[PDB]
């Protein structure tokens, strides 16, 4: 449906759904690799 | 030892440190079988702070006289990793979401009605900019020589 | 009196935001929209005129909010069966806190997950919810998930009835306008029958189950709740009254039911609740008036009352015609009526927050002490807002719906004529009260430093003591055997009995004294409460018209103001005089909740020892303490205090992080609330001409927030951060001693 | 009293004597506009201040401007 | 936050290196940079060490006045 994806592009939905994904991947980063205080390589 | 400031592996206080808190830990442990659940939790987070403590001291910070590491931003070689790249990283990464919005709103601006655009996104356009940001070094420098970046 | 299919269900409207208003659907010139969106989501008043759709609208969000209270009890349920030791509680309701709630480590933040006993780690709960269950008669955790899943079929139907009597039958005004059959079903079955129900219940599951755990035995060697029913044998050697069946209720023999419905009065000494006997009996004589009480109002069949004839009935020599005409305004306005439900909620939660401290209804809650610190001010905090709320429709309504050209009534007229002489004399009443209560404060305080004990108003110097409420609890300690024969026991342990209830070696309840002190505590709360009041009934009389701005009305219900004219017209209309009274009724109810906690922690909370000598959490001193601001300082606030900044490195360290961020949101606000928008939206137009410098400026035009949005989000802020200030510190002092 | 004042970039709309809750503007014939009006402010010991008219003004800036000045007792809006 | 946890060990603390290097070059021996007036061989010691250097020497390098006091993060 068009006038369903027109709502999934609004402002409020497409920035929740950007935060979840950027805070799953912030979250799964620091499980692997946890309590970072210096670049080692 | 700049400033006065000593290696990690070479200090009491952190190895103090350590053992005050693996003793703090070991002591709600025994309260709990062996076999329970928070048995398990308790013997990972004991694990867990002994690897921190061993890679803190493979790193080669230096610690004060309270037994803390401390961090040398002055631009010495030997301490390059604890502020030098990241924020290498950091400018690379914000030029890149900075390049993106630039270009997005500036892709938008002939439009008819530009504000409409901005509440609700027109996503395969976004999609099709997003990528161009890898590159965004290159581009603005190129712009900032053509005078295309600065308005006039 | 329904419509068949109204509106259409489709997606059109989802794309089109603003729909609901002309204005607001036109486009986002600048960032004012946004805001204005939201603002105006629920006002269905501005959407449109009709009083059919109107009511029609109103009745669907009801069932979204039902369907969101049923969600919220279903992982309330769920949550006690799955992350819990409620199993482990049960067993021994004294010596272990009660949890629900378990924390994923990933960044050290498991060390939440604190050490509560039962071999279990979690977060310690304070919502009463473990001897709820418990005085139901639950054992196992399938019943909880039974429940869970039950609520969530529950939410799911409430959706869907949202839904259908909406967009396929929704009806017509005059079903809404039955307000007689409203009133009897309203009373006759939601009521009535439910307590009767919970009676059933009662008599037949918390009954046996409770006594079978109060009698030591193994929860898990309890009969299941069906086996005393199939099984009458089990019941008649628990309650030999169950062996003669109905026969007794049907001839009238109701003696025979003394033992399972009783009138005994006062707490068990087992749990330190109530006997549930009595609240078996309470139920059904409510359920049995209840019932009655719904055959009042007329309805197609002739017999009852029209409350268009009680109503016109009602006049006086002093009030002309009365009440005649307040039946069209209540059946046409929806403001009115809810601002008048809003009070009423709100001093039915006061009522209820007052009354279950001194009463406890659950087994094991008078010896959780922080269950029922914060049942108590979480009460009162939400009846205060409830209250505000009343207020602020009322103003609503009498700058909308009022009209005396075809709803004129004469009550309302004469209060309108005469409002000068209400505003002046509970300005007097409130500068005299602020004189009389406050200034002893200030005086036992310039005593105290001077160094002159003995000219201070306290119990050894000068005393001020509550008479009244002495003859009070005397003549309710002295009730049972001469005005109330049926009694055994007096209602409350507080009325000053003289009796003890000690449960697992804390005090539960015991006589609670009153001196000075009180006097001086309870004056400041009336001060407060008759301020706020002067401030929102000046602010719903003055709704319309002053001899300021004769034309008050024409500018609306929510407008800044009226030019720099005549001196400074400044917060004048009725949302400031809200804006404003929410001030003071934050201030009021933290002066209440501090009263209460200091006055429960100083002379009833303690342990009692073999000998019987009763050591309380803070040593009995509130009596010679709070004469003084000095020593609420001190005695209350700095002392009390140790607990949160001490919370560091422990499981505690959550409420001593929510202290600082409450800190921190609360002297935000003081931005909002002492500028002005001329400046920054001065400041804005630098900061547009560097990204139009660089290409970034907007299309949407960046505007400063309005001078009611400003107010409103300073205000916020401030109420969110004191709050979260008080509720951190009270939970952080609560649970560690 | 207060002082008001009306420039010529005027193109008399009447917006402003319309908003006035008092009788302060007033309007006048003119040449100059297509509407062939101006306004005026003949009363203005009877302003309040209250700036009604520059709310109404179409013009980018206002073409009546209120001045506020020496405060009497009917700028003050005292009714004692 | 950091605190709060019960792992002191991850804060952030960085060390003031510039303010620390200007003590030093006042003759201050308290962090080891050994630069200017902290040098015994530098042209600016030798012009002045026979006019005022030794009491002020002495004045800076007494830890217990308000003279150029120690600092950290
Ligand atoms: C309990 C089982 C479980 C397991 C083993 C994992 C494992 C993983 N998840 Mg994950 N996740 C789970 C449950 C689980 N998740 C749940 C219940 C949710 C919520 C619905 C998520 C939400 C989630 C998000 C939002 C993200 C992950 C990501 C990841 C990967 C992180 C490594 C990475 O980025 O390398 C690269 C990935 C791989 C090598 C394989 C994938 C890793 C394979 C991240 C990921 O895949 O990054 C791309 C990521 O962004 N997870
Ligand atoms: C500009 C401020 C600032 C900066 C520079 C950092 C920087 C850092 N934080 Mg951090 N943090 C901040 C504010 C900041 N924080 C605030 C305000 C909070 C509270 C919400 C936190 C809460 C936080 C947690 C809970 C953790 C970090 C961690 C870290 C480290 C990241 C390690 C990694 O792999 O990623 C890094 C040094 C991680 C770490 O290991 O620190 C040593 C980690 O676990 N931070
Ligand atoms: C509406 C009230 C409410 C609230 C505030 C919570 C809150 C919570 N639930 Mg929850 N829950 C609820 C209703 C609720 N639930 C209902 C109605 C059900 C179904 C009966 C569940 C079933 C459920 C499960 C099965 C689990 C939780 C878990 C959790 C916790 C982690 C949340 C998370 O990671 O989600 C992230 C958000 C997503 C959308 C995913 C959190 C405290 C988890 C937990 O505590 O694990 C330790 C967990 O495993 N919940
Ligand atoms: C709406 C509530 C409700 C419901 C559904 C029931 C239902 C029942 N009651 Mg009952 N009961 C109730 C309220 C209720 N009772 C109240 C308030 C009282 C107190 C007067 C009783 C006193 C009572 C007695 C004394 C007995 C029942 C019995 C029964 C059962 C056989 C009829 C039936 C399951 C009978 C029973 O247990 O038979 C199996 C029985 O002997 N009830
Ligand atoms: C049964 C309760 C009830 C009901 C049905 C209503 C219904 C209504 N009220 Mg109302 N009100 C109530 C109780 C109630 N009120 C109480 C108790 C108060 C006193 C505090 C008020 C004070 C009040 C005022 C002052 C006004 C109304 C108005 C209105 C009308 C418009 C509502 C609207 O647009 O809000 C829109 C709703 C919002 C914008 C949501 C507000 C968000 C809250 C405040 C912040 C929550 C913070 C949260 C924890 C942080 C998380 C954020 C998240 C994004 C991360 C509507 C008829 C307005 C009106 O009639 O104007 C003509 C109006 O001006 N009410
Ligand atoms: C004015 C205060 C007052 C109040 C609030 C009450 C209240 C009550 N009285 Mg009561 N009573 C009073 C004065 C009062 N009495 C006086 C002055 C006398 C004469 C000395 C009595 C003599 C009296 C008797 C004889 C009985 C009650 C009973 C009761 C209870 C039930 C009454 C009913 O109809 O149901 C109720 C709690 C009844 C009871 O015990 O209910 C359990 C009962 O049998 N009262
Ligand atoms: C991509 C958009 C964009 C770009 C390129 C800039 C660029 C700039 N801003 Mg800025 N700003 C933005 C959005 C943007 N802003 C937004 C949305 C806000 C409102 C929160 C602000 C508020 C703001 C203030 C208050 C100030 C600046 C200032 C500045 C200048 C100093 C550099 C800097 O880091 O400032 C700091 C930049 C910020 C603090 C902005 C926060 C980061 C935002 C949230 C990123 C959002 C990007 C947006 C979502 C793009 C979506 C792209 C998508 C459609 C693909 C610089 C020219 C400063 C200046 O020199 O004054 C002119 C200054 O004082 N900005
Ligand atoms: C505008 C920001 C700003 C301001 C006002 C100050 C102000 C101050 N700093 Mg300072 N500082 C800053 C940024 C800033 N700093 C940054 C970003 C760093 C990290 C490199 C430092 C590191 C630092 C140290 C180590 C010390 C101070 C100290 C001081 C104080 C003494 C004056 C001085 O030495 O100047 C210092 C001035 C600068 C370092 C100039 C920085 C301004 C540029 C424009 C910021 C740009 C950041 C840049 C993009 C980073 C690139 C790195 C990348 C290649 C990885 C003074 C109050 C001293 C003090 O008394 O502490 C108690 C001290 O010992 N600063
Ligand atoms: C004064 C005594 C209390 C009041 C009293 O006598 O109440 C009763 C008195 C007379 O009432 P009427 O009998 O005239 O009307 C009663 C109404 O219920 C008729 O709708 O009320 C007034 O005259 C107004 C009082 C306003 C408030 C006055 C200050 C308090
Ligand atoms: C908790 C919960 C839940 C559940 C609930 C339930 C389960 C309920 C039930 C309920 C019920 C189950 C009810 C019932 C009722 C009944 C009734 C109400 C009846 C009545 C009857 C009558 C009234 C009668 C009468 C009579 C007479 C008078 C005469 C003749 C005889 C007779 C007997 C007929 C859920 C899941 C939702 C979730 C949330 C929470
Ligand atoms: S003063 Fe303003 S409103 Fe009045 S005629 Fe001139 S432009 Fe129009
Ligand atoms: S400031 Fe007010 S009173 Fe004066 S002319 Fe304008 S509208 Fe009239």
């Amino acid at each position: 449906m068009r006038d369903l994806k027109t709502y999934l592009s609004v402002a409020p939905v497409l920035s929740t759904l950007w935060f979840g994904s950027l805070a799953g991947l912030l979250i799964e980063i620091n499980r692997l690799f946890p309590d970072a205080l210096t670049f080692p390589f | 030892d700049i400033s006065g400031l000593t290696p990690c592996k070479d200090s009491k206080q952190f190895a103090k440190r350590e053992k005050q808190q693996i003793k703090k830990l070991e002591s709600s442990l025994k309260l709990y079988a062996p076999e329970s659940a928070p048995a398990l939790a308790l013997n990972a987070q004991i694990e867990k702070t002994k690897r921190r403590f061993d890679n803190y001291g493979k790193y080669g910070l230096l610690c004060g006289s309270d037994g803390l590491p401390h961090l040398i931003v002055n631009g010495d070689q030997r301490h390059w990793g604890e502020f030098i790249t990241p924020g290498i990283l950091f400018l690379y990464i914000a030029g890149w979401i900075g390049w993106v919005g630039r270009s997005y709103l500036i892709a938008i601006s002939g439009e008819k009605k530009p504000a409409m655009k901005e509440i609700i996104i027109d996503v395969p356009l976004a999609s099709r900019i997003i990528f161009r940001g890898f590159i965004w070094p290159v581009a603005a420098y190129r712009e900032f020589l053509n005078g295309d970046l600065i308005a006039k | 009196l329904v419509d068949r299919d109204p509106i259409k269900t489709s997606f059109e409207e989802w794309a089109k935001p603003g729909h609901f208003s002309r204005t607001i659907a036109k486009g986002p010139d600048t960032t004012t929209w946004i805001w204005n969106l939201h603002a105006d989501a629920h006002d269905f008043d501005s959407h449109t005129s009709d009083l059919e759709e109107i009511s029609r609208k109103v009745f669907s969000a009801h069932f979204g909010q039902l369907s969101i209270i049923f969600l919220w009890l279903s992982g309330m349920y769920f949550h006690g069966a799955r992350f819990s030791n409620y199993e482990a509680w049960l067993s021994d309701p004294t010596h272990i806190g009660p949890s629900a709630q378990v924390v994923w480590p990933i960044v050290g933040q498991e060390i939440l997950n604190g050490d509560v006993g039962g071999g279990f780690r979690g977060i310690q709960i304070t919502s009463g919810f473990f001897q709820i269950w418990r005085a139901s008669g639950i054992t196992s955790e399938l019943q909880l998930y039974c429940t869970a899943i039950g609520a969530l079929v529950f939410a799911a139907l409430m959706l869907f009835a949202g839904w259908f009597h909406y967009h396929k039958a929704a009806p017509k005004l005059a079903w809404f306008q039955d307000v007689e059959s409203m009133l009897n079903h309203h009373l006759a079955g939601l009521l009535g029958l439910g307590s009767l129900s919970w009676a059933g219940h009662q008599v037949h599951v918390s009954l046996p189950i409770n006594q079978f755990l109060n009698a030591g035995v193994d929860p898990k060697e309890i009969p299941l709740p069906h086996e005393f029913i199939l099984n009458r044998d089990l019941l008649a050697q628990l309650y030999p009254s169950f062996a003669e069946g109905a026969t007794p209720f049907f001839t009238l023999n109701w003696s025979k039911y003394s033992e399972f419905l009783t009138f005994r009065g006062g707490l068990d000494p087992v749990t330190g609740g109530l006997w549930l006997t009595d609240i078996a009996h309470h139920h059904l004589a409510i359920a049995i008036l209840f019932l009655i009480a719904g055959h009042m109002y007329r309805t197609n069949w002739g017999i009852g009352h029209g409350i268009k004839d009680i109503l016109e009935a009602h006049k006086g020599p002093f009030t002309g015609q009365g009440h005649k005409g307040l039946y069209e305004i209540l059946t046409t306005s929806w403001h009115a009526q809810l601002s008048l439900n809003l009070a009423m909620l709100g001093s039915l939660t006061i009522i209820v927050a007052h009354h279950m401290y001194s009463m406890p209804p659950y087994p094991y809650l008078a010896t959780d002490y922080a269950t029922q610190l914060s049942l108590f001010t979480h009460h009162m905090w939400i009846g205060g807002f409830l209250i505000v709320g009343a207020a602020a429709h009322a103003a609503i309504f009498m700058v909308r719906d009022y009209d005396p050209t075809n709803r004129y009534n004469d009550l309302l007229d004469r209060v309108l004529r005469h409002r000068d002489a209400i505003i002046s004399h509970l300005n007097w009443v409130c500068i005299f009260l602020g004189f009389h209560s406050f200034g002893l404060y200030i005086h036992n305080d310039t005593m105290s430093a001077l160094g002159r004990p003995q000219d201070m108003f306290s119990d050894t110097a000068i005393q001020l003591q509550p008479v009244f409420a002495q003859w009070i609890q005397n003549t309710h300690a002295l009730a049972p055997g001469v005005t109330a024969p049926g009694e055994t026991a007096s209602t409350s342990l507080t009325w000053g009995g003289g009796e003890l209830v000690a449960v697992g070696g804390k005090v539960a309840l015991l006589p609670i004294p009153l001196g000075t002190a009180d006097f001086l505590v309870h004056h400041i709360h009336a001060f407060t409460i008759h301020v706020t009041v002067l401030i929102l009934l000046k602010g719903v009389l003055f709704a319309r018209s002053s001899r300021l701005i004769p034309d008050k009305a024409n500018l609306g219900f929510r407008f800044p103001c009226d030019g720099p004219g005549r001196g400074g017209t400044c917060q004048v209309s009725a949302w400031d005089h809200v804006f404003l009274g929410l001030f003071w009724m934050y201030n009021a109810i933290s002066v209440v909740i501090f009263h209460f906690s200091w006055k429960m922690q100083s002379d009833v909370w303690g342990s009692i020892s073999d000998q019987g000598v009763v050591t309380h959490i803070t040593g009995g001193n509130f009596a010679q303490s709070s004469i003084t601001i000095n020593g609420w300082l001190r005695d209350f606030l700095w002392a009390q205090a140790s607990q949160v900044i001490q919370s560091y490195g422990s499981s505690l360290s959550a409420y001593g992080l929510f202290f600082l961020g409450a800190h921190f949101v609360w002297a935000f606000s003081l931005m909002f609330l002492f500028s002005g928008r001329g400046y920054w939206q001065e400041l804005i137009e630098s900061i547009v001409w560097a990204h139009n410098k660089l290409k970034v400026a907007p299309a949407t035009q960046p505007r400063a927030l309005s001078i009611i949005q400003g107010r409103a989000v300073g205000v916020t802020h401030y109420l969110l951060g004191g709050i979260a200030t008080t509720w951190a510190f009270f939970l952080a002092r609560i649970i560690a001693v | 009293s207060h002082s008001v004042k009306i420039y010529d970039t005027c193109i008399g709309c009447t917006q402003c004597v319309r908003a006035c809750p008092t009788d302060v503007l007033e309007m006048i014939p003119w040449d100059g506009c297509k509407a062939k009006q101006i306004a005026s402010a003949p009363r203005t010991e009877d302003c309040v201040g209250c700036k009604r008219c520059e709310s109404a003004c179409p013009t980018d800036f206002l073409s009546v401007r209120v001045y506020l000045w020496h405060e009497t007792t009917r700028s003050m809006g005292l009714a004692y | 936050v950091m605190l709060a946890f019960g792992t002191p060990e991850k804060q952030i603390l960085i060390e003031p290196i510039f303010a620390q290097w200007i003590q030093s070059a006042h003759g201050k021996t308290s962090y080891g940079f050994d630069v200017l007036l902290s040098s015994t061989s530098g042209p600016a010691f030798n012009a002045g060490r026979s006019i005022w250097l030794p009491g002020w020497l002495n004045a800076i390098n007494e830890n217990s006045n308000s003279l150029f006091l120690t600092i950290g993060p």
